[PDB]
Parts: structure tokens; C-alpha cells; sequence
């Protein structure tokens, strides 16, 4: 075990806007 | 996510050294980088590039 | 030349001028000490 | 350490925090501009005091020094 | 009922460590290719771009050159089996000139001023196929279960 | 007497279903060096972590 | 296309910047940096392109 | 975009300001003269023990002139050495007359050159000057240059 | 009316320009009185003061081994063809080492880490006849009816 | 020789005195 | 043993401190020095050292 100080998470985005599918009624 | 660089040298005689009229030589070495970095963000863009994905 | 690395400051040269010379000494604080004192 | 250039305040193209790291074994910290005062010497022309970080020169130029240092050869 | 005290020591080396501030040289401007690269061993330089100018690292394998080895780094590195490793289409720091620490396969400390030779994984053992032009420094030590040795590297 | 024995904590969301620590560690030496050297050691540090379920 | 910043655009973290100059002999050198990212493209069906026009 | 020259010729100290190395983590057995070539014959905790060259040995470096940490006028035993790796420098010689320019040297016993007609190594850089009855030539050392025989 | 903008991308490299900033190495020399040497070719030696060193330089010939490459700098006058050249009478700088762009004169680009041989007349060909120890870098530019490529340059 | 006058200037302390000592005396009068 | 610095002594004539920080490129270089002697006995017949317990 050689890691780093820093985990990927700590240098991670989570962008704040989510895509969902479209379903037309009719 | 990726970084950019370049350089530029200059010596204390071309520094000191004057001319009739124009931007001095550090200032147009200076604005070339700038020109350099976006002309290779426009190129990045366009034309992507292999190795890097 | 090659200097010690633990002096490799511009103080190597000035601060030597300044410590070891006299007249240098004066030409350094008799303005700001006096300058003061008033 | 810390620059402002924000256009609103006059403020801007001055450092707003300091490194200071005196030693003595004790770590190098932060100081606020508005607590501390810098000293500067006499003036010199803008190109250098760019190239200086905004600090001036020592009175003792090489023309004084050398002048004196003739004078031990005399 | 009397006091005691205890003294330890820390470990002197890591894999892919900058052994000394002697002078030393550093390409940041090359790039891994096909697959990943260990921390502490040699690469190999595929080609290189005619005008955009980056180059194509990779792992050393057998019959080619070595060329530089990669290096530490907290930001640049990624984790994975549990060390840090290179991922592909990543900047890399290669190390052209200087000392360096390396991974070692074998058992017995070397000479001093000698020739290295490295196997064809790109780690160093006493008796390789492949031969470099770098040396030995002098240093030999052993983290816990990893071998270790201290290696000069000149321009190729 | 599982309970008493050892120590109990609350630190845990009861939604959560992992958790992870981190420990670190560093290296280093130092050396007996003349005026004019250019060869001074390196340090540097090391990091890991586990979980639980 | 549809020029949304929903479905595609640039990020540029890091503005252009420029270093004190590291002296040498008879000479300095200035380096300058930056960071990007490229083109990102969220929804790839808001996109057509006509080739050999 | 010029390198500086620099000014005093003694024996023992840098003659240029180019890209040099000083190793200065080692220690001397016996006792060694400014401006002779060394070898490396052992390493204790990072350090290594220099000692002056014999007939069969592998140069490693150059000693150099400083005038705090040798206050005699040459290293002696058990003293804290400053070695010079990659550079040009000032050394020693038993030599007559110039060699020619960009041959390779070639070292004879005490760390003194002798010969001007190497395979490879250290090469001559041009300066050739007289000291106290004697000469002073101007040597390249490079670091990877002679390499410890198997 | 549709409005226009247009684009152009500068050139990569001038004749004799240092490549990048990897641990380089220029000294001054004084060139000979018998012709002129062009920028970005390689010198050669005709005689080093006792003294100090300073050497004395002129363009390389058939049967000598080369020196260094001039370089751009302060000092530097134009020619007939306006070409840019070292005077017969003046300082030079001279690089020993190092990345650098110097003229070539051959037709296809060179392959990264073989040797580089010179001709007559210091210039780069693919098939001289002068065998140099300096290698290729892997940088082959094209700028206005000028061949240029990219040279790794080690210490003689 | 010299004939960007900041060298002369920043080089000679002379030529210092005679550039500066009018100015800064009238504005402190 | 007896403690008394008139029998034994440790000097450390200069205290750990670091130098400023020496920049390169995109880098930096961070050294330290500091001194020491080691130990001296100014009175020996004062010590004695049982061996082989």
C-alpha cells in the first residue's frame, strides 16, 4: 500500500442537473 | 479536465536594446502566448485530438 | 562562482559591504536614525 | 499570496494577503493588508520595479561602491 | 513502577521517488498509450507527433529501448491495485536525468558505478536481457516487501 | 456481555450501509553534508483506507 | 444546431496566467498556463451534420 | 544567451559557469590534494568514502577548492569532501604540451593526467596554463562518462 | 448578408530557434575572418586560447567534427538572399546542448532516436557523410520554403 | 553607447541627482 | 552516570530552520540545514557502562 494523500473522490464533480427520458402521452 | 503551457526567453540586451516606434519586444513575446493558448483551445475544439481521447 | 547554499542570497554581497565597512555604515544610517530622533 | 483586481474597488493590482515566513523553526503564516505596512526605498524606473516585485533598490549603487572601493586600492 | 522510552526510525525510499536534488531533467510532455504504466519503472517511446509535438509512451516490453522512467506524484497519479499507477491518455512525468528509485527483482545488493539491466517488465534485475546505458548510485534498501535501488539516469 | 465488554458508538446514519477510514504514514532520512552541495535527500508522505459493511 | 448550455459547453476552470521570471545567467524566462476541458456534448441527437457540401 | 566566464585559474577550482554538479555528501581516507581525481570505494548511510585514485580504479570526480571546509590546504582524513561531478574544472597534470583539443584524457597514478589518447571518458577543453613549475589543464567531466567494470 | 470570421494558425518554428527550455547550454565564441556562418548550421573549431578557452569558430568543412549549431540572438546581420548570417567579424553564440531547430536540406522525416549525419556544408541529410554523436528530436517543420528539424544536441 | 537613458539613469547615481533633485524639492516646497 | 553538564555535554550551535523556497518552472525546492556535534566527555571516571547483562 504506496497511495496518494488524496482519494478520487475529493477531486470529483457531481453536476447538479439531471436529464430524464421523455414519453409522450398521445 | 486538461492543462496548457508554454514559455518564452528574453535577454537583459534585447530588454535594454530600443527601437523608433512599436510595442516592445516583451510585450509582443507576452501577447504570442496568449495568441499561442487560444489558437490551440480553437484547435482542440475543431479538430480534437488522438492520443489524449 | 558557486557559493554555500545556505548563504545564496543577495544579502552575500550587500550585507557584507554593509557589516564589514565603516563608511558604508555611515552612508546607510545617518539620515533614517537621525531622521527619526528629531 | 492573495491579489485583487476586482474593477469596483480602487483597491485592485495589489496583494490583498502575505506570506511571511521569518523561521526560527516556527511555520510561515498569513497577514491581512490592512494590519501591515511595507517600506520601500528610493524610486527607480517602472520596468525594473516590475521586474523588482514592486520594491525599490538599494542606495548603494555599483557607481558609489566601487568609487569607495578604489579608494582602498589609493 | 519506572518510566521507559522507545525510538524508531522512518523508512528511507518509495517506489518512484526523486532520490536528490542533483541536476535532473523532467518531460511532462509525453503521453501513455495503450494500457497503463507502473510508478518505479522504465518506458518506452512509440513515436513522436511531426508538428503537434506531445509523445507516445507505454510500458516496456521486450526489444525495445528504454527511454525515462515515471516518477511521483499526488495530483498526476490515479489508485488502483492498491499503488499509484498511469492511466492511459494521461500527461505523464517522465524522468530523463538524475537519480531515481526504482523497483528491483533481485536479491543482492549491486556495484556501485556498474551497468543497470532491467528485464522485459521494466524492472530491474541482476541478470536482464535488456541493457541501458544508466548505473547503479549506491543506495539499496527494502520497504516492507518491496525491493528497492537507486539508479542514475543520463539523456539517452 | 459482547456489549460491555467493548466500547458501543452511534456515528452511523442508519440508512448508510458502508464506512470507510483513512490512516497515513511518511518517509524520509538526512544526511551529513559539506558547504558547497547540491545532493540534499527527499522526504515524502503515503495514505490508505479501508471499510466495513 | 441549438445553441443551449444544456446540451453542450465549454468549461475553462483556469484563466490565462503568467509566472515571475526565474533568472539565469545573462538572461530570464517566463512561463505561462492555463486549463480547459473541450467540447462536452450532453445530448448528441440536438446535432446534424452535412458533409461534402 | 552567453555563459559567463569565471575569474581566478587555480588549481582545484571551476574554471566555468555552465552546467555543473558538486556531490558534497561524502568523506576522505588518507589524505587528498586539490585539483586529483577520486574513486568511490564504499557507501555507509547515503554517504560516500572517497579516497585518491590508484592504477586500476574508476574516476568518479575532481576535488574542490574551499576555503572553510579545508583550512590546511588539502583534505585530510576523516573530513567532509566536496567533489565536482559534471563541469569544467582545473586539474593537475604531468604533462608537457597541449593535447589536442576534444581527445580524451587519460589518468595516471595520485589522480594526475597523463595521456591525451583515451577510448573514452573525460576530454580536453582547451585550457592549457603553468603552475609553480609545473602545468594546469582544463578537463570536462561528465557523470555517466566511466563506467565501474563488471 | 451572413457575416464572416476566418482563421490562420501562426508558424511553429524560425531557423536556428532553441526548441524548449530542457536544460540547455550556450557559450560565445569569436568567429574566423574566412566566411560567413548561417544561423541555424552546425561550427566548427580552428583554434581555443591557453589562456581561458575562448575558441575561435567558421563553418563546418568535409573531414572535421563539428562544434555546435548557432543560434538565434542579438548579434545577427542579413545577407543578399535575406538570409540571416554572422558577420565575419564578431561574437557568435553557439549551442552544445540541448533541443534545437536546424536547417535540413533531405526530403522525408527523420525517425526518433537514431543518429544525425551533417553534409559539407553543416546542414542535415539524411544519406551525409559526416557522422555526428547528436541525435533526432522527432520535430520536422516546414516554414516558408525552409526545411527545418528538430535536434537533441549532447556535450562534446 | 547607452542610449536607452533608464540604463544611464538607474546606473549613475549623478545622473540620478540631476533628474530627481528639482521635481521632489518643489513639490515637498 | 551523573548528570552534570561540567562531565558531559550535547552542543547544538544551530537550531533547525528552512531556507526560502527556491522556484523552477511549475515547482518548487524546499531545504533545511541545521547543525550539531554530537556527544563530548569533559570528565571521564564519571561513567560507568556495565556490559554483558
Amino acid at each position: 500500500a504506496t497511495m496518494g494523500i488524496w482519494t478520487a473522490q475529493e477531486l470529483h464533480r457531481i453536476k447538479s442537473q439531471s436529464y430524464e427520458e421523455d414519453y409522450p402521452v398521445g | 479536465v486538461f492543462r496548457l503551457g508554454n514559455a518564452y526567453l528574453i535577454s537583459i540586451d534585447e530588454i535594454k536594446a530600443g527601437q523608433a516606434t512599436g510595442r516592445p519586444l516583451s510585450t509582443r513575446k507576452a501577447s504570442a502566448c496568449q495568441l499561442a493558448h487560444d489558437q490551440l483551445v480553437n484547435r482542440l475544439v475543431f479538430k480534437g485530438s488522438a492520443p489524449h481521447k | 562562482s558557486p557559493k554555500p547554499f545556505f548563504m545564496s542570497d543577495a544579502s552575500y554581497h550587500v550585507g557584507s559591504f554593509y557589516n564589514d565597512n565603516a563608511t558604508a555604515k555611515r552612508i546607510v544610517d545617518v539620515i533614517p536614525e537621525e531622521m527619526v530622533t528629531a | 499570496e492573495k491579489r485583487v483586481t476586482n474593477a469596483r474597488s480602487p483597491r485592485y493590482g495589489e496583494p490583498e494577503i502575505y506570506k511571511v515566513s521569518p523561521g526560527d523553526n516556527i511555520q510561515p503564516y498569513l497577514i491581512h493588508h490592512t494590519r501591515i505596512f511595507i517600506a520601500d526605498g528610493e524610486r527607480v524606473t517602472p520596468q525594473m520595479r516590475k521586474q523588482n516585485q514592486g520594491w525599490g533598490a538599494s542606495v548603494l549603487n555599483k557607481s558609489l561602491i566601487d568609487a569607495i572601493c578604489d579608494y582602498d586600492y589609493c | 513502577q519506572i518510566n521507559a522510552s522507545y525510538q524508531r526510525d522512518m523508512a528511507i525510499a518509495l517506489p518512484g521517488m526523486v532520490a536528490d536534488t542533483s541536476k535532473y531533467n523532467i518531460d511532462g510532455a509525453c503521453v501513455v498509450n495503450e494500457g497503463d504504466v507502473l510508478v518505479g519503472a522504465a518506458v518506452q517511446v512509440v513515436q513522436a507527433q511531426a508538428v503537434d509535438g506531445h509523445k507516445l509512451v507505454k510500458a516496456l516490453t521486450t526489444g525495445t529501448t528504454p527511454y525515462g522512467v515515471a516518477i511521483r506524484s499526488h495530483w498526476q497519479t490515479v489508485n488502483a491495485q492498491n499503488q499509484m499507477i498511469y492511466e492511459d491518455g494521461g500527461a505523464i512525468n517522465v524522468m530523463t536525468s538524475g537519480r531515481v528509485w526504482m523497483l528491483s527483482k533481485s536479491t543482492e545488493a549491486p556495484t556501485f558505478g556498474s551497468a543497470v539491466k532491467l528485464d522485459v517488465d521494466g524492472q530491474e534485475k541482476s541478470d536482464g536481457t535488456i541493457e541501458t546505458t544508466w548505473t547503479y548510485a549506491g543506495g539499496w534498501t527494502k520497504y516492507k516487501d518491496i525491493q528497492l535501488v537507486e539508479v542514475q539516469l543520463h539523456q539517452l | 456481555s459482547a456489549l460491555r465488554v467493548f466500547p458501543v458508538t452511534t456515528e452511523l446514519s442508519p440508512t448508510d450501509k458502508t464506512f470507510e477510514y483513512m490512516t497515513f504514514d511518511k518517509v524520509g532520512t538526512a544526511q551529513i553534508i559539506a558547504d558547497y552541495t547540491d545532493d540534499l535527500p527527499l522526504v515524502d508522505a503515503l495514505g490508505t483506507s479501508e471499510f466495513g459493511k | 444546431y441549438e445553441k443551449n448550455p444544456m446540451n453542450m459547453s465549454i468549461e475553462i476552470p483556469e484563466a490565462f496566467n503568467m509566472l515571475p521570471a526565474q533568472p539565469k545567467d545573462l538572461h530570464f524566462k517566463v512561463p505561462c498556463t492555463s486549463k480547459c476541458t473541450g467540447l462536452t456534448i450532453y445530448r448528441p441527437m440536438t446535432i446534424v451534420l452535412i458533409t461534402g457540401v | 544567451y552567453e555563459n559567463l566566464f569565471l575569474r581566478p585559474a587555480c588549481p582545484g577550482n571551476i574554471s566555468d559557469t555552465s552546467t555543473y554538479n558538486i556531490d558534497g555528501a561524502c568523506v576522505a581516507q588518507g589524505d587528498i590534494g586539490f585539483g586529483s581525481a577520486v574513486q568511490v570505494v564504499g557507501i555507509v548511510d547515503g554517504v560516500k568514502v572517497v579516497a585518491a585514485l590508484p592504477d586500476g580504479g574508476t574516476p568518479y570526480g575532481i576535488a574542490f577548492r574551499s576555503q572553510y571546509e579545508h583550512l590546511s590546504g588539502k583534505i585530510l582524513d576523516g573530513e567532509v569532501c566536496n567533489v565536482v561531478s559534471h563541469g569544467r574544472v582545473w586539474t593537475l597534470t604531468s604533462l608537457g604540451e597541449a593535447p589536442s583539443l576534444f581527445s580524451k584524457l587519460q589518468f595516471g597514478s595520485g589522480g594526475v593526467v597523463t595521456g591525451g589518447s583515451g577510448s573514452a571518458g573525460w576530454t580536453f577543453a582547451g585550457g592549457f596554463v603553468k603552475h609553480e613549475d609545473g602545468y594546469i589543464i582544463e578537463v570536462q567531466v561528465k557523470q555517466n562518462a566511466f563506467i565501474a567494470p563488471p
